[PDB]
């Protein structure tokens, strides 16, 4: 087997597959997104960059709602890319497609919050296809609960980005994530495990290659792993609270499915 | 389980 060969692949599948990368955040981070940082750059930015969403109707809608829609409508999108990512990632079309689902279904929300670490700086995120930045003290503002979604995932974000990955890593991080054998209802469990065991030692043999000064640097990832899969845990019952005592927040479908039986 | 995840499949197919 030819390991630097399958990281790149890897790699070339997730900068075809994802619209957002490392690079080009920072490219636009650096020097423009349209800030909102206030209620009234919120209603300047919707009328700019989500239309439709406020051309009447919704428009009416609390803030914070019309925020949410718009989280799940880039989450649905998020899913897409990461299922066209998975089906590029060598060995995962061949698994049976109920273990497809599964190991999606547990993996796409570990690898939205490592990869929404890309877009995230301490004072806020870009969004909207690199169009907008919205600031951390903003959503701090929200009324409760949307005041409490996002700040875990700024705090995960500012140690993950201090490992200073880029997409070459972060590609290989996101398959481990998704390549996952202790998901509850494998049903090909040891086949499962081995592909995780080779794509861990892909990532693992990238980083010595890649990261030569930072010698515990795969120990730490496999600790961003872990404290992932909490994250995600402890997301899932903020949305179920969301979703079941906020009647404009109901769940797009796609988004249900995936957290329904989950945790 | 792909029953009870048809949007996850129909992204796969
Ligand atoms: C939706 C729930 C129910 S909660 C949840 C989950 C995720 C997020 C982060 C969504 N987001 C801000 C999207 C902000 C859009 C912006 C709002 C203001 C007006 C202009 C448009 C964003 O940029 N996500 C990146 C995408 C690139 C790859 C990484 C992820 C927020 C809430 C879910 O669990 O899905």
């Amino acid at each position: 087997a030819d390991l630097k060969s399958l990281a790149k692949r890897i790699y070339e599948a997730y900068l075809k597959n994802f619209n957002m990368n490392k690079v080009k955040a920072r490219v636009i981070l650096s020097g423009p997104p349209f800030v909102i940082h206030d209620m009234e750059t919120l209603c300047m930015a919707e009328k700019t960059l989500v239309a439709k969403l406020v051309a009447n109707g919704i428009q009416n809608k609390e803030a914070e709602v019309r925020i949410f829609h718009c989280c799940q409508c880039t989450s649905v999108e998020t899913v897409t890319e990461l299922t066209e990512f998975a089906k590029a990632i060598p060995g995962f079309a061949n698994l049976d497609l109920n273990d497809q689902v599964t190991l999606l279904k547990y993996g796409v929300y570990e690898a939205i919050f490592a990869m929404l670490s890309s877009v995230m700086n301490k004072d806020g995120m870009l969004v909207a296809y690199g169009n907008g930045f919205i600031t951390r003290e903003f959503l701090k503002s929200l009324r409760k609960p949307f005041c409490d979604i996002m700040e875990p995932k700024f705090d995960f974000a500012m140690k993950f980005n201090a490992l200073e990955l880029d997409d070459s890593d972060i590609s290989l991080f996101v398959a481990a994530i998704i390549c996952c054998g202790d998901r509850p209802g494998l049903l090909n469990v040891g086949h499962i495990e081995k592909m995780q065991e080779g794509i861990v030692h892909v990532l693992r043999l990238h980083l010595q290659s890649n990261h030569p000064d930072d010698i515990f640097l795969f120990p730490k990832l496999l600790q961003k792993m872990a404290d992932l899969r909490q994250l995600v845990t402890e997301h899932a019952q903020l949305v179920q609270i969301i979703k079941k005592t906020e009647s404009d927040a109901a769940l797009h479908p796609l988004l249900q499915e995936i957290y329904r039986d989950m945790y | 389980n792909t029953k009870n995840h048809p949007m996850l499949m129909n992204l796969l197919k």
